[PDB]
């Protein structure tokens, strides 16, 4: 009956540094519906941050997505902090360039 | 502790009188793994020892099959809509009465359905 | 080709923070053209195409008493539920349902269905003989006597076999083209040391449409099924959708290797190599 | 289009 | 049967009981570019039902264990000197009692050695 969250930070458009961008938080494989997905930049959470309808899957499980715009640095750190029942603790998992 | 695909036979269970086309469709959920690979585990034996029957890409009509004891007439597979996987045996015969199944192949880790009974219809009548 | 018209539904219970929610989207060959949110502003049904906005709100309104209608109904069925299984009143619980109609390529049904799952699991579902039920436990069997001695699987039927095919060509009429569209995807691989002398190649793909795509490492005609390591096909957030599969290799013979790349929007598979 | 769904 | 991929296994019977490190090793004689994993079926299988052990690249050092196996490992893993895959148990709990079989696939082909029953004899 309950199911792991799938996380994956990534990018719209190819990475480039200085150049904005939209940073997306594809959360899947989760169940129940009850989920928390915050976007953080370099430690702060992001204000504007829109979030697509939520839609599960003919495995009954859910998934989301979550994007806010972002202007990449070689030095910026970006995560998504998902919270969500099936999880002891928060996962916060981090952006990275080449995924 | 990532994805996971989910595979789905139909149906469950099936017997026959000996001689008529069983279809055995396999249905995979997930974008983590292409292709699908059915698999037999021959009734007559006491070691429970797989068989590999097919192989089919989710791409390419091009399918793998296995040149072993040359049962190229018994056996047929096709691929459907929905990641939906069709394996057809050719009359059912005594070499085709066994357990049926399929796998799928998702970063390294392989995958099973439930197996599928493919026995004599209670050899009654 | 085939198309198929399907209903998701979603009504969880949820105490200590509100009511109920209750969720309704509808696909069309597998593409969102309908929803309704309990939780939205203004709670009520509305399309997710352009080619629906077509529909007058004569439409909208029939479809939002529907699912207003619904809503309620399902928050019985959350308490009802309650006492087949018995459960306290705090634990969140939810019932999903997935229902619609297959018609193949030539215009016919190919199968109708209706499946209902409590808390992820199931519960019950209408036979492909669309006349009699299949309960997965004691609670279903209850539910399933309920709509045998009542004439659910008629009237039900009755819905997959002529509203669905019926709406679904209406839709399909507005809306197949840009269903039919296609954005070929924009393939490349990039290059990674890692230790040991290996490196592991990723085999790129964004911007494409549909979401469906193969990606295939090779080695002399060989596909790495097992050597290989790729990712859920994610949404861009623009329509377009992106994933890749990358496989380790040693250095020097890295130009040995390449990915077949197989998209509906393509003429001819690509071969990527580094 | 939208099914009347029975109850459980 | 040549060039011709297939694997040997050893040991092909154990009647060891609970208690001994057991060493499972497959010798993968052919031309197996992918790598080599392990498959075995004990209680909750009633019916042939395989379950995924682990898999041991060929190429590079990487081995992916089962999707839940990962915490408190009862087994081990370990390519050895010269086209060898060992699957070594640490103790022969209840908790391994099935049949064992290392598989191989060479172009898109599924290749299975010998299913060998590390039992018991009680
Ligand atoms: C065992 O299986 C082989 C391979 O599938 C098949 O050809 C044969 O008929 C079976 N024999 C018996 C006695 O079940
Ligand atoms: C058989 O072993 C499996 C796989 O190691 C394990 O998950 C299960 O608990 C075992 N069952 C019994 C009844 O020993």
């Amino acid at each position: 009956i309950q199911k792991t969250p799938q996380i994956q930070v990534y990018s719209r458009h190819p990475p480039e540094n200085g150049k904005p961008n939209i940073l997306n938080c594809y959360v899947t494989q989760f169940h129940p519906p009850h989920i928390e997905i915050q976007m953080l930049k370099n430690g702060k959470k992001i204000p504007k941050v829109e979030m697509s309808d939520m839609s599960f899957s003919k495995d009954w499980s859910f998934y989301i997505l979550a994007h806010t715009e972002f202007t990449p640095t070689e030095t910026d750190t970006y995560a998504c902090r998902v919270k969500h029942d099936s999880m002891a603790e928060p996962k916060t998992v981090y952006w990275d360039r080449d995924m | 502790k990532p994805q996971a695909p989910e595979l789905r036979i139909f149906p469950k269970k099936m017997d026959a009188e000996l001689g008529q086309k069983v279809d055995l469709v396999c249905e995979v959920l997930g974008s983590v793994s292409q292709g699908c690979s059915w698999l037999f585990q021959n009734s007559s034996s006491k070691l429970p020892q797989p068989t590999f029957v097919v192989y089919m890409a989710s791409s390419h009509n091009k399918i793998t099959w296995d040149e072993k004891l040359n049962s190229s007439k018994l056996f047929s597979a096709m691929r459907d809509t929905n990641n939906k996987y069709v394996l057809t045996l050719n009359k059912f015969s005594k070499e085709n009465e066994g357990y049926y199944f399929c796998s799928v192949i998702s970063n390294s880790v392989m995958y099973f359905s439930s197996v599928v009974p493919v026995l004599q219809k209670v050899s009654s009548a | 080709g085939p198309h198929s018209l399907r209903y998701f539904v979603t009504a969880v219970s949820r105490p200590g923070l509100g009511e109920p929610r209750y969720m309704e989207v509808g696909y069309v060959d597998d593409t969102e053209f309908v929803r309704f949110d309990s939780d939205a502003e203004n709670p009520r049904y509305e399309p997710r195409a352009r080619w629906m906005e077509q529909e007058g709100p004569e439409y909208w309104e029939r479809e939002t008493q529907k699912a207003k209608g619904n809503e309620q109904s399902f928050r019985v069925d959350l308490r009802t539920l309650l006492g087949y299984y018995n459960q306290s009143k705090g634990g969140s619980h939810t019932i999903q349902v997935i229902s619609g109609c297959e018609v193949g390529s030539d215009g016919r049904l190919l199968r109708g269905y209706q499946q209902y799952a409590y808390d992820g699991c199931d519960y019950i579902a209408l036979n492909e003989d669309l006349k009699t039920w299949t309960a997965a436990d004691m609670a279903a069997l209850i539910t399933k006597h309920k709509w045998e001695q009542a004439g659910e699987a008629e009237r039900l039927r009755a819905y997959l076999e002529g509203t669905c095919v019926e709406w679904l060509r209406r839709y399909l009429k507005n809306g197949n083209a840009t269903l039919l569209r296609t954005d070929s995807p924009k393939a490349h691989v990039t290059h990674h040391s890692r230790p040991e002398d290996k490196v592991t190649l990723r085999c790129w793909a964004l911007g494409f449409y549909p979401a469906d795509i193969t990606l295939t490492w090779q080695l002399n005609g060989e596909e790495l099924i097992q050597d290989m390591e790729l990712v859920e096909t994610r949404p861009a957030g623009d329509g377009t959708f992106q994933k890749w599969a990358s496989v380790v290799v040693p250095l020097g013979k890295e130009q040995y290797y390449t990915c077949h790349v197989y998209h509906q929007g393509l003429p001819e598979p690509l071969t990527l190599r580094w | 289009r939208g099914y009347v769904y029975q109850g459980l």
